[PDB]
């Protein structure tokens, strides 16, 4: 298998790089050598290993986008995407007031970014990160944020519902969006909305184009099995989601489904 | 020349100093006038110096009132209306002005009729024996009231935005008309909120998510009728939308003097008090039911495809 | 200090028994040995150890009800004490139906006494205990209930908004209970009860009576610091809470209030 060892050379070369970027540069690696688009066909058959909703979704919208340009298509594709994050810290970095009280769920490079984006424009604020702990990825994303000189606290799992009242934006970066709004994410997303609805907070939703799912639950077990697997996966209303942050704009949770009617699947 | 930087000087030292004109169309009708002033006797040789020069020109008039939207929108609805000719005859140094010309009368002929269209759909909303309530004074509301009560009879709750009482003026000009009108204050919104059927409120600008800043004292009402499950109609033309979100930016509300909430012979006591009047408030785009434009009536949840409509994304920071 | 020994000696030998139990019992240790009364007064004022509620709130109870038969009062007190628990049981057991899906907290021994009631009166159901980790007590909480031969099923900590639709019931043993039907326990007590009142599930509490603290917390840092101390303490607000399961019947959260005025204090 040499797609997933093409797979695994481009996700571990950079920790830093997200996994939906490296599949859709191995899609654009079996089209370099019709016959592109029949071995491109095989490996995203083939690619049936990470259970994210981000690698999924930016396969089949590479396997629309895609449907002799089809290389150049994916090679401005991927261009879009590579420049998405710089779109996405400039447009969605200047709703943090000065003085406030940051709430973060578990590791993620995009609030990463948005929170180096929001000290780079001479901001000082607080962050508590929830620990968030099936395993401990909260405790990597206080250490990454505590390198970036922000003053940040370890926040136990349990204490959302503590801290809520003194923290007055909820700030999550999400891994999945379905159609009307609502987020596919990790599993104490749901809670912390349902904590910043009772308690009235905003909560954002920090996430790009390329994690727009055509999926639609009603309830927790309405997701697929499939991305669940002590479930690692929950889903959040989007009535309890204000704002949306992707590389189109600012925008409210019905704009995703008026981006998904446009964009057919 | 002359007169040209005369007129903007003069409208930029009456945007500074206070509300001139009074009403908004009346603003909007001379920001159209001085946009087609400013092109009709001027010189370019590209589009895109004239987009820089109307940038620049803009930048002058949202530092001058800051919380007055509308001159800013309107320029950037102008600076589309360009673009898209500009777009047009790219796929032209006096057809692009003329088009510009007749682009520009078409949205006055557009704006002449827009309390027109809201008054002709006023219908569809207003039944008979309805308890109604209104904050401040907007000539929209109270023209739609005064075309829904020549058929049907109804009531109307004037509830008065009270750092200056200018909604008594609205309730004399109502009960000249006839719709059994009532004056109670600010402090008397949710004590009354149990016999209210609908809210039915202006605004001074829409916002990009759907957000509206209106006379102040509306988000308690906007509360207390998301608690009482009553709609919320905001009869709100198409140019007090703009692309400014809530958050971005700084300078939302408009802060006026203190006179008018504590006056100056109040003694001692001024010296060691901070009073803030500010005459607008926020208003989230969830407490918000239903939006009436001349268009047609749209959702809150719909605010953003108006705005991809009517403007361009590369000139919200204008 | 005799006391601190006496009460270890009480509270090690048995370890299914409670700490304000043996405070009390330590209480009318010294109350055998005026000079009894001093003695008390000393070793009350020498008890700060515990960091719990309970404890503390007995002990004030304590010192209002023995206000030479005070040694017979505390007697009969801590006979009613000792004989609350089965009333509980007897008094909470009669709501659980026949397949009904129980959400739990994590370890303590008065939900384990109603499970175990509820098991004697041929009850068939599932529970779900959250493993409210600052330290695996929900753990012993499924082992306890796992040797009780019972379906157990250990839920992540943040999991509590993901199972709260097929939850039927809340029912949920808390430490302390302030006047007005708001209950003080474990942190993970308040993000329960919110996604519990956004699902419209009743959230049930099953306290004795001991546990009735003349305290009023609005907030999460109202709460006294002494018993904050990553906080292991929320506060639960009464408008979350269905009804209180204590040894004068099954109360209203307006009935702790009532008590406690005409206890004054």
């Amino acid at each position: 298998k040499e797609l997933i060892e093409y797979f695994k050379s481009q996700m571990k070369e950079d920790p830093d790089m997200a996994s939906a970027v490296a599949a859709i540069r191995t899609l654009l690696e079996f089209l370099k050598r019709g016959l592109r688009a029949n071995l491109t066909s095989a490996i995203e058959t083939l690619c049936g290993v990470d259970s994210s909703v981000a690698v999924s979704s930016g396969g089949e919208l590479f396997l629309r986008f895609i449907s002799k340009i089809m290389i150049e298509r994916g090679e401005l594709f991927l261009r879009r995407i590579s420049l998405s994050r710089n779109k996405i810290a400039d447009l969605c970095h200047t709703f943090i007031k000065d003085g406030a009280t940051i709430l973060t769920h578990a590791y993620s490079r995009v609030v990463l970014r948005v929170l180096e984006a929001a000290v780079a424009a001479k901001k000082r604020f607080s962050v508590y990160v929830t620990e968030s702990q099936p395993d401990l990825s909260g405790k990597k994303m206080a250490k990454a944020l505590c390198h970036l000189n922000v003053p940040v606290t370890v926040v136990l799992d349990a204490a959302v519902g503590y801290i809520m009242e003194k923290a007055d934006l909820v700030i999550v970066g999400a891994e999945g969006v379905v159609e009307n709004g609502g987020i596919i994410n990790k599993i104490g997303t749901n809670q912390m909305a349902v904590c910043a609805k009772a308690q009235n907070k905003p909560f954002y939703v920090v996430a790009e184009s390329f994690k727009f799912v055509r999926l639609f639950p009603l309830n927790q077990q309405d997701v697929p099995d499939k991305f669940k697997y002590h479930p690692w996966v929950d889903y959040t209303a989007p009535s309890l989601i204000t704002l949306l942050f992707t590389d189109l704009g600012v925008l409210t949770p019905s704009a995703v489904s008026d981006e998904l009617i446009k964009l057919y699947l | 020349g002359s007169e040209l930087s005369e007129r903007i000087e003069s409208f930029v030292e009456t945007l500074k100093r206070g509300g001139g004109p009074r009403s908004s169309e009346e603003m909007a009708r001379e920001t159209l006038g001085l946009l087609r002033q400013i092109i009709t006797d001027h010189r370019w040789s590209n589009a895109g110096e004239l987009m820089e020069l109307i940038r620049r020109e803009g930048r002058r008039m949202t530092a001058a009132q800051p919380s007055e939207t509308t001159v800013g929108n309107m320029v950037r609805r102008v600076l589309k209306i360009i673009r898209e000719e500009y777009g047009r005859l790219h796929g032209h140094y006096a057809q692009l002005q003329s088009n510009i010309i007749e682009a520009i009368n078409e949205l006055l002929v557009e704006l002449e009729g827009t309390m027109e269209n809201i008054a002709a759909q006023a219908l569809e909303h207003i039944h008979s024996n309805e308890v109604i309530m209104t904050i401040g004074f907007s000539r929209t509301v109270e023209a739609f009231l005064k075309e829904a009560a020549r058929k049907r009879k109804f009531h109307v709750i004037v509830a008065e935005c009270a750092p200056f009482c200018q909604g008594h003026e609205m309730a004399v000009n109502l009960s000249k008309a006839g719709i059994e009108t009532t004056v109670m204050t600010d402090a008397a919104i949710f004590a009354v909120m149990s016999r209210v059927n609908k809210v039915i409120i202006g605004t001074k600008t829409i916002l990009a998510n759907g957000a509206l800043r209106a006379v102040t004292g509306t988000h308690t009402l906007a509360l207390a009728a998301k608690h009482h499950s009553t709609p919320l109609i905001v009869c709100a033309p198409m140019f007090k939308l703009s692309p400014q979100f809530p958050n971005e930016e700084d300078s939302f509300h408009k802060f006026v003097a203190p006179e008018e909430v504590l006056p100056f012979t109040e003694g001692d006591i001024l010296e060691k008090v901070s009073v803030h009047c500010p005459v607008f408030d926020y208003v989230p785009p969830e407490l918000i039911t239903l939006f009436i434009s001349n268009i047609g009536g749209n959702a809150p949840s719909y605010i953003y495809r108006l705005m991809s409509e009517l403007y361009h994304p590369d000139d919200h920071v204008l």
